RNA sequence: CGCGGGGUGGAGCAGCCCGGUAGCUCGUCGGGCUCAUAACCCGAAGGUCGUCGGUUCAAAUCCGGCCCCCGCAACCA
RNA sequence: GGGGAACCUGGGGAACUGAAACAUCUCAGUACCCAGAGGAGAGGAAAGAGAAAUCGACUCCCUGAGUAGCGGCGAGCGAAA
RNA sequence: GGUUCGUGGAGCCAUGGGGGAAUCUGGGCGGACCACCGCCUAAGGCUAAGUACUCCGGGUGACCGAUAGCGCACCAGUAC
RNA sequence: CUAGCCCUGGCCAGGGUGAAGCUGGGGUGAGACCCAGUGGAGGCCCGAACCGGUGGGGGAUGCAAACCCCUCGGAUGAGC
RNA sequence: CGAAUGCCGGCAUGAGUAACGAUAAAGAGGGUGAGAAUCCCUCUCGCCGUAAGCCCAAGGGUUCCUACGCAAUGGUCGUCAGCGUAGGGUUAGGCGGGACCUAAGGUGAAGCCGAAAGGCGUAGCCGAAGGGCAGCCGGUUAAUAUUCCGGCCCUUCCCGCAGGUGCGAUGGGGGGACGCUCUAGGCUAGGGGGACCGGAGCCAUGGACGAGCCCGGCCAGAAGCGCAGGGUGGGAGGUAGGCAAAUCCGCCUCCCAACAAGCUCUGCGUGGUGGGGAAGCCCGUACGGGUGACAACCCCCCGAAGCCAGGGAGCCAAGAAAAGCCUCUAAGCACAACCUGCGGGAACCCGUACCGCAAACCGACACAGGUGGGCGGGUGCAAGAGCACUCAGGCGCGCGGGAGAACCCUCGCCAAGGAACUCUGCAAGUUGGCCCCGUAACUUCGGGAGAAGGGGUGCUCCCUGGGGUGAUGAGCCCCGGGGAGCCGCAGUGAACAGGCUCUGGCGACUGUUUACCAAAAACACAGCUCUCUGCGAACUCGUAAGAGGAGGUAUAGGGAGCGACGCUUGCCCGGUGCCGGAAGGUCAAGGGGAGGGGUGCAAGCCCCGAACCGAAGCCCCGGUGAACGGCGGCCGUAACUAUAACGGUCCUAAGGUAGCGAAAUUCCUUGUCGGGUAAGUUCCGACCUGCACGAAAAGCGUAACGACCGGAGCGCUGUCUCGGC
RNA sequence: UGGCACCUCGAUGUCGGCUCGUCGCAUCCUGGGGCUGAAGAAGGUCCCAAGGGUUGGGCUGUUCGCCCAUUAAAGCGGCA
């Protein structure tokens, strides 16, 4: 029953990435409230090598 | 001609493929004068704009010569005839003395080893390219420029052929494959002859499959969709149009002329 | 049994909406033409305008009931 | 060059609702988007107001006034001296 | 488009398009318009103060008192 | 996730039928054509993986927010 | 505050009830321990084996190993653990990425466009399981190893010495470079054998010390050699092309060479040399360690879908780029510089534990689901990755114990009958592999065909014909034919393996579909017609720029409808649509001002406003039906009745032709006749008063296909009589 | 078959079949019995009386119904 969540590092760092948010003017605003709100994680955690 | 197949399978009972007799000796293309990575993909930046396009065999573009006036005088021996998968018509690979090789959308009657050339000088004969106005009024030609030095454009679709009717001051009258009569500038080069493989029009795809090979995706009829999707759709149990036949977008499809009126192009044309 | 149209000499239609007279084609009847019939020519006759009541000075024609004929409707159940 | 809770100017700019239906009208130049400004910003020394031959840059508060007016003259909106 | 002004007798201040002056006996305004009579000088620019806000610091409360009070008095914008 | 398309890779046991072409023979003025043999075609056939999901039964606070079992469809293609 | 299926919290009821997550299965003796069916050990037993076993990628992130433990988590127990605490553990120039390349796509100097945010976009840059690039076999740890160590073998950089040479670019050229299907010639992994070689041992219960039983008979390896095969003509003249230049490529001409030889480059053997190396027996918690050995390490046969590989043949749908790498010359420099030897140095960053078809990934769970790549042994069954059993290896699924009721599930069998069951033979049966007979209508000649329906199939001895490896013989494998004979109820002896005919409707056909109630007669489809489009095409996305169309150009693009194929596709443009009409009527801003008005003492300043000139559209004239659409009513007549070819009359734009027809269309209607059945509202054939068929929303047919829907029959059956065990 | 709409629209699942029945009598059969246009045998009709029986098939989703073959008979109706 193949589900909705199929993990993929690149796909995730490239989609909701920090540099991604910066690229777009809407991305910026996200962070902006994420900061204002006082979140410990602005972007999702996902690493590599 | 065209080969037919014994019906040892349905979808074969009617299939026919163009024979490749004059396909000279080839198969592989000249890797200099072409090919070029051909950017395949059925739409513009983003959305799709030409429905039912997609998939279907890989393809390498053949950068063919469309302005022979480049090398006036310099002649060429017709090296061979190749299959180009980007155009109904066949093509000719020629060797100029100059040492430069080019491909020329090949005309009917064209023979390997035979010779040809371009320029005012040139003799009126299959393959030679001349400024329209230096052509014998009434001699059919193919590959024709529209406005001088702006490349070839009319007639280049297999069996296609334009014909001189007469000339006026600068222009010469031409009857394009559309029966339409038009005037073109004398300076526009045209290469005498008449394209070839005039049979293409007689191939029978045979099976839904082959239409995908070419790269043509299944085409949904309007009367199948739903109102939201198309002007022809709903109530079902089949149904007549119920309004003048329309396009997905709304314009009448049978009749309604679309050539814009106030065009500059007119004043140079006289009916289709 | 809802809604709409209609029923005029032997046949098929018009007249009615804007009430006072009922017209047309065919057929029917007499005369002619032809050896004779048909065709054709001349002339003629022929109708409670479904039916019962009502409106008016007067009704096919305007109003109402009854009857018959045709068209559409009879759905969510 | 980017940031800053609100406040500020400008460039854009809705709809639900109200009208006991809805279409002009209202909700509103409101929400939200964008750019810029700074501890403020805006405005500011008259081609002004208005009837007094009068006042005298701008800004902000109270009155004037829910007046004058505006308005499917409906719902409602609403100054300045 | 703005003004109370939704074409209305619609002026005034802005303009997108078109036409297109003048230099002070020149030129705008006083709610169509004209004549009187007044008012003011447009098409460059700057300017404190009084005003608004409160992330931050402090003071008070006929304010709350751990289901209340900020979502968090507790390592919460966390765990999840 | 799901739909489509673009770039680059991968996958499809084993069987079966046997097209065109060739070669020889036959035939004819020359042919078409007729035989064998070779040959290997095809949204061709039987059938695993693989992709499906036809009928029936179970499951129905499940093993499971779509599953299990038997049984079927396609399987070099508009294939996965 | 009692109520808002109110909000938060707590605790009840059902209930000691249903459950405890695949019916692959367990049993005993020792151990340990406060306490064990549940943990360690050993012996039996069962299950997986194209796996339920190995290796890799993603994802997960310490779950790896070890020492202590058991409150909680493990659907029971727990002395165990993937759980708690603590400590170890993941070692490279050559493996994978980065210091190399380019794909789609991103981004993007120029430059374009946008009210702002921002949208495009040339070169370049980023971008990979694609390209390019230097390593194998062993030993070692509790836990890492193509990294540590051993043996053998390579790769670039910098410097140095010796020797060649016009050396040299981000530029020119070559190459890299490429499809699908079918294939050859050799090899290899891998496997089967052996009368031969090496081995601890065993003769058990009647028999055998036998060319017996049983275990094992290899792996890596530079140079040079061989044995396969891939690559590539050498010269000389010219030269106007490869956007500078070339001695290079590309062209012409002439010499030699020519299904080769030569030079090259792989693979495969062999190779100096190095390493491994059962069974069984002995210790032994664990699960390793000796011994076997100075182990032997040889011969045949089968053999890849893997290698040689850019090999070959055939076909059309005609099959990436860039760098490395060669070569050619530019500025330069020619004491440089490259090229070749040989020495000596230099050689970074990140990953490397462990699970990995799963109790460690995606499914809230130790969830009977889902997850890409490679290896995946042996025997048999015609083949195979199938089926049955079994190696290596790994498991008995984290609740058990007894009983032996109903009832449910899954399964087996059955008297006689056989579909009488039922909406329907739904379900279940029947049939099923292979070899050989033998097969009808109809047909688009292919098909229908595995049509149907038959027989054979085991084992023993004899005779004999062909293949491949040796060599033309031996053995070893692989294809046959004939002749006798044995035994069972039965010989594809178990497991995998069509039930079959006849005749209708729909769709031609293989395909698609409502992920999670519909797979269909619906969609698609080749094909046919219509209509737009002459190229800065038409159409589509976009405010624009730009882009798709297309690096296409009417044998092509877009839009629509029908929908293989055959035979056909009637009549009507009155209304609507679309096409054509340089005339008319109407027609808005605008032009034009007849003439009127408000003001001033006036010059003037301001307003109106009729002619008449003024588009497209509309009206008006024509066309057009595989454009939207439409395609009559009433009376009357013939040698008996009946009907009605014929007629009369209204009405129209015209008044349904062919062909079909109680139909996927028929209301009345189980229409009326025939056919099938003992009996037939359905079914097949007819007839036509077609409520309300009918010609590309096609008409009527049609071979072949349909997990489509309907009606017969044969076979066989627990579907049923009617249940039973 | 309807009319009314009274409880139920925070839900009272509708035809038919199968299974399991049970009740009524306005008795289909078998028991009594009066009449009779009752010789007999058969019937007709009406009165008592359900105690117990009340078949199997073909066509239809059918209930009903039409048939085939029998029978002592092949009852009708209530129980959402
Ligand atoms: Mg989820
Ligand atoms: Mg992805
Ligand atoms: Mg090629
Ligand atoms: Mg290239
Ligand atoms: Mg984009
Ligand atoms: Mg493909
Ligand atoms: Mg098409
Ligand atoms: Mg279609
Ligand atoms: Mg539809
Ligand atoms: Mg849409
Ligand atoms: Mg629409
Ligand atoms: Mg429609
Ligand atoms: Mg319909
Ligand atoms: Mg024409
Ligand atoms: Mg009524
Ligand atoms: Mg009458
Ligand atoms: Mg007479
Ligand atoms: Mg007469
Ligand atoms: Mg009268
Ligand atoms: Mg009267
Ligand atoms: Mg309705
Ligand atoms: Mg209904
Ligand atoms: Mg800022
Ligand atoms: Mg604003
Ligand atoms: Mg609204
Ligand atoms: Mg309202
Ligand atoms: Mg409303
Ligand atoms: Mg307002
Ligand atoms: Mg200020
Ligand atoms: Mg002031
Ligand atoms: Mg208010
Ligand atoms: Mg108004
Ligand atoms: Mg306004
Ligand atoms: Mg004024
Ligand atoms: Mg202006
Ligand atoms: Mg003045
Ligand atoms: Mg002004
Ligand atoms: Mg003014
Ligand atoms: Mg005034
Ligand atoms: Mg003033
Ligand atoms: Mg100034
Ligand atoms: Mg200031
Ligand atoms: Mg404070
Ligand atoms: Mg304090
Ligand atoms: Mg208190
Ligand atoms: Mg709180
Ligand atoms: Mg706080
Ligand atoms: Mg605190
Ligand atoms: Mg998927
Ligand atoms: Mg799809
Ligand atoms: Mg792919
Ligand atoms: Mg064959
Ligand atoms: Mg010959
Ligand atoms: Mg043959
Ligand atoms: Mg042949
Ligand atoms: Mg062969
Ligand atoms: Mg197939
Ligand atoms: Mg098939
Ligand atoms: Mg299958
Ligand atoms: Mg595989
Ligand atoms: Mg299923
Ligand atoms: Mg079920
Ligand atoms: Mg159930
Ligand atoms: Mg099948
Ligand atoms: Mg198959
Ligand atoms: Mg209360
Ligand atoms: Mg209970
Ligand atoms: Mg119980
Ligand atoms: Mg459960
Ligand atoms: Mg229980
Ligand atoms: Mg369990
Ligand atoms: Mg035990
Ligand atoms: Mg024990
Ligand atoms: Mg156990
Ligand atoms: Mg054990
Ligand atoms: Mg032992
Ligand atoms: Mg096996
Ligand atoms: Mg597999
Ligand atoms: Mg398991
Ligand atoms: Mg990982
Ligand atoms: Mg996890
Ligand atoms: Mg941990
Ligand atoms: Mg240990
Ligand atoms: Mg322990
Ligand atoms: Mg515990
Ligand atoms: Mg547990
Ligand atoms: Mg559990
Ligand atoms: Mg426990
Ligand atoms: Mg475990
Ligand atoms: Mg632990
Ligand atoms: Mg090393
Ligand atoms: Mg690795
Ligand atoms: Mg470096
Ligand atoms: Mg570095
Ligand atoms: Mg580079
Ligand atoms: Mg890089
Ligand atoms: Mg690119
Ligand atoms: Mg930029
Ligand atoms: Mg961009
Ligand atoms: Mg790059
Ligand atoms: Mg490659
Ligand atoms: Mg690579
Ligand atoms: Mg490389
Ligand atoms: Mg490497
Ligand atoms: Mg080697
Ligand atoms: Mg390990
Ligand atoms: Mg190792
Ligand atoms: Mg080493
Ligand atoms: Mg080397
Ligand atoms: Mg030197
Ligand atoms: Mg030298
Ligand atoms: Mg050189
Ligand atoms: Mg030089
Ligand atoms: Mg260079
Ligand atoms: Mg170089
Ligand atoms: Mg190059
Ligand atoms: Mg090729
Ligand atoms: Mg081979
Ligand atoms: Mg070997
Ligand atoms: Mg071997
Ligand atoms: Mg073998
Ligand atoms: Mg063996
Ligand atoms: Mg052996
Ligand atoms: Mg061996
Ligand atoms: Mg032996
Ligand atoms: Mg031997
Ligand atoms: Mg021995
Ligand atoms: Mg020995
Ligand atoms: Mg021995
Ligand atoms: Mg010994
Ligand atoms: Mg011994
Ligand atoms: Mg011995
Ligand atoms: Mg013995
Ligand atoms: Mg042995
Ligand atoms: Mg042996
Ligand atoms: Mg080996
Ligand atoms: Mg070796
Ligand atoms: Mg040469
Ligand atoms: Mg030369
Ligand atoms: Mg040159
Ligand atoms: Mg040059
Ligand atoms: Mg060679
Ligand atoms: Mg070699
Ligand atoms: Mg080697
Ligand atoms: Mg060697
Ligand atoms: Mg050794
Ligand atoms: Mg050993
Ligand atoms: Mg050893
Ligand atoms: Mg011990
Ligand atoms: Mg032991
Ligand atoms: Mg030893
Ligand atoms: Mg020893
Ligand atoms: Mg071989
Ligand atoms: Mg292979
Ligand atoms: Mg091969
Ligand atoms: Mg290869
Ligand atoms: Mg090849
Ligand atoms: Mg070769
Ligand atoms: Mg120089
Ligand atoms: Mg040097
Ligand atoms: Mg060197
Ligand atoms: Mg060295
Ligand atoms: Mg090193
Ligand atoms: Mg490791
Ligand atoms: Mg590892
Ligand atoms: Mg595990
Ligand atoms: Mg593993
Ligand atoms: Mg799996
Ligand atoms: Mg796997
Ligand atoms: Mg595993
Ligand atoms: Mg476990
Ligand atoms: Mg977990
Ligand atoms: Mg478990
Ligand atoms: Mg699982
Ligand atoms: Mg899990
Ligand atoms: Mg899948
Ligand atoms: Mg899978
Ligand atoms: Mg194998
Ligand atoms: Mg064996
Ligand atoms: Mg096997
Ligand atoms: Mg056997
Ligand atoms: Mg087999
Ligand atoms: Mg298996
Ligand atoms: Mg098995
Ligand atoms: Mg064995
Ligand atoms: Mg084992
Ligand atoms: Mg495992
Ligand atoms: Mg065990
Ligand atoms: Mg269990
Ligand atoms: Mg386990
Ligand atoms: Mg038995
Ligand atoms: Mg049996
Ligand atoms: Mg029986
Ligand atoms: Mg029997
Ligand atoms: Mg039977
Ligand atoms: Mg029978
Ligand atoms: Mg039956
Ligand atoms: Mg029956
Ligand atoms: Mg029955
Ligand atoms: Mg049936
Ligand atoms: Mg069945
Ligand atoms: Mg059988
Ligand atoms: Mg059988
Ligand atoms: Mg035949
Ligand atoms: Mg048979
Ligand atoms: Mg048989
Ligand atoms: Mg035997
Ligand atoms: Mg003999
Ligand atoms: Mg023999
Ligand atoms: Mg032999
Ligand atoms: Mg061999
Ligand atoms: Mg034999
Ligand atoms: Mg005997
Ligand atoms: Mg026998
Ligand atoms: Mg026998
Ligand atoms: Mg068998
Ligand atoms: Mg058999
Ligand atoms: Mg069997
Ligand atoms: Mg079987
Ligand atoms: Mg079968
Ligand atoms: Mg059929
Ligand atoms: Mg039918
Ligand atoms: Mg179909
Ligand atoms: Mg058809
Ligand atoms: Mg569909
Ligand atoms: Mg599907
Ligand atoms: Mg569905
Ligand atoms: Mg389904
Ligand atoms: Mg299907
Ligand atoms: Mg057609
Ligand atoms: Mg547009
Ligand atoms: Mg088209
Ligand atoms: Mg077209
Ligand atoms: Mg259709
Ligand atoms: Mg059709
Ligand atoms: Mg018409
Ligand atoms: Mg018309
Ligand atoms: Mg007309
Ligand atoms: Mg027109
Ligand atoms: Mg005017
Ligand atoms: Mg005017
Ligand atoms: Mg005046
Ligand atoms: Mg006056
Ligand atoms: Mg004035
Ligand atoms: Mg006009
Ligand atoms: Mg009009
Ligand atoms: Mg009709
Ligand atoms: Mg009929
Ligand atoms: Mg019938
Ligand atoms: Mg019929
Ligand atoms: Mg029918
Ligand atoms: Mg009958
Ligand atoms: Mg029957
Ligand atoms: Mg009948
Ligand atoms: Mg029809
Ligand atoms: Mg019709
Ligand atoms: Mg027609
Ligand atoms: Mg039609
Ligand atoms: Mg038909
Ligand atoms: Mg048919
Ligand atoms: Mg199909
Ligand atoms: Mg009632
Ligand atoms: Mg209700
Ligand atoms: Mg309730
Ligand atoms: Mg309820
Ligand atoms: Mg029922
Ligand atoms: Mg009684
Ligand atoms: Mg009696
Ligand atoms: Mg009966
Ligand atoms: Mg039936
Ligand atoms: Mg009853």
């Amino acid at each position: 029953m193949k589900r909705t969540w199929q993990p993929n590092r690149r796909k995730r760092a490239k989609t909701h990435g920090f540099r991604a948010r910066m690229r777009t003017p809407g991305g910026r605003k996200v962070l902006k409230r994420r900061r204002q709100k006082g979140r410990w994680r602005l972007t999702p955690a996902v690493r590599k090598r | 001609a065209v080969k037919k197949f014994k019906p040892y399978t349905p979808s074969r009972r009617f299939m026919t493929v163009a024979d490749f007799s004059e396909i000279t000796k080839t198969e592989p293309e000249k890797s200099l004068v072409k090919p070029l990575k051909k950017t395949g993909g059925r739409n513009n930046q983003g959305r799709i704009t030409v429905r039912f396009r997609g998939g279907g065999h890989k393809r390498l573009y053949r950068i063919i010569d469309f302005k022979r006036w480049d090398k006036v005088g310099i002649p060429a021996k017709v090296a061979a005839i190749e299959y180009d998968p980007n155009r109904s018509a066949r093509i000719a690979l020629l060797h100029y003395v100059d040492g430069e090789k080019r491909y020329i959308i090949a005309p009917d009657g064209l023979q390997v080893g035979q010779q040809v050339v371009a320029g005012p000088d040139a003799p009126i004969q299959v393959g030679n390219a001349l400024p329209l106005r230096f052509i014998p009024v009434g001699t059919v030609v193919h590959a024709v420029e529209l406005e001088p030095k702006k490349g070839a454009k009319l007639a280049r679709a297999a069996g296609t052929s334009a014909q001189i009717q007469g000339r006026e001051g600068d222009y010469v009258i031409l009857r394009l494959p559309s029966g339409e009569l038009r005037k073109v500038h004398g300076e526009c080069y045209a290469t005498v002859g008449a394209v070839g493989n005039a049979d293409h029009k007689n191939i029978v795809l045979g099976k839904a499959g082959r239409s995908r090979w070419l790269g043509r995706r299944p085409h949904v009829r309007g009367a199948a969709m739903n109102p939201v999707d198309h002007p022809h759709g709903g109530g079902e149990g089949r149904a007549p149009r119920g309004r003048p036949p329309a396009s997905p977008w709304g314009w009448q499809t049978k009749g309604l002329k679309t050539r814009k009126r106030r065009k500059p192009s007119s004043r140079f044309i006289i009916a289709r």
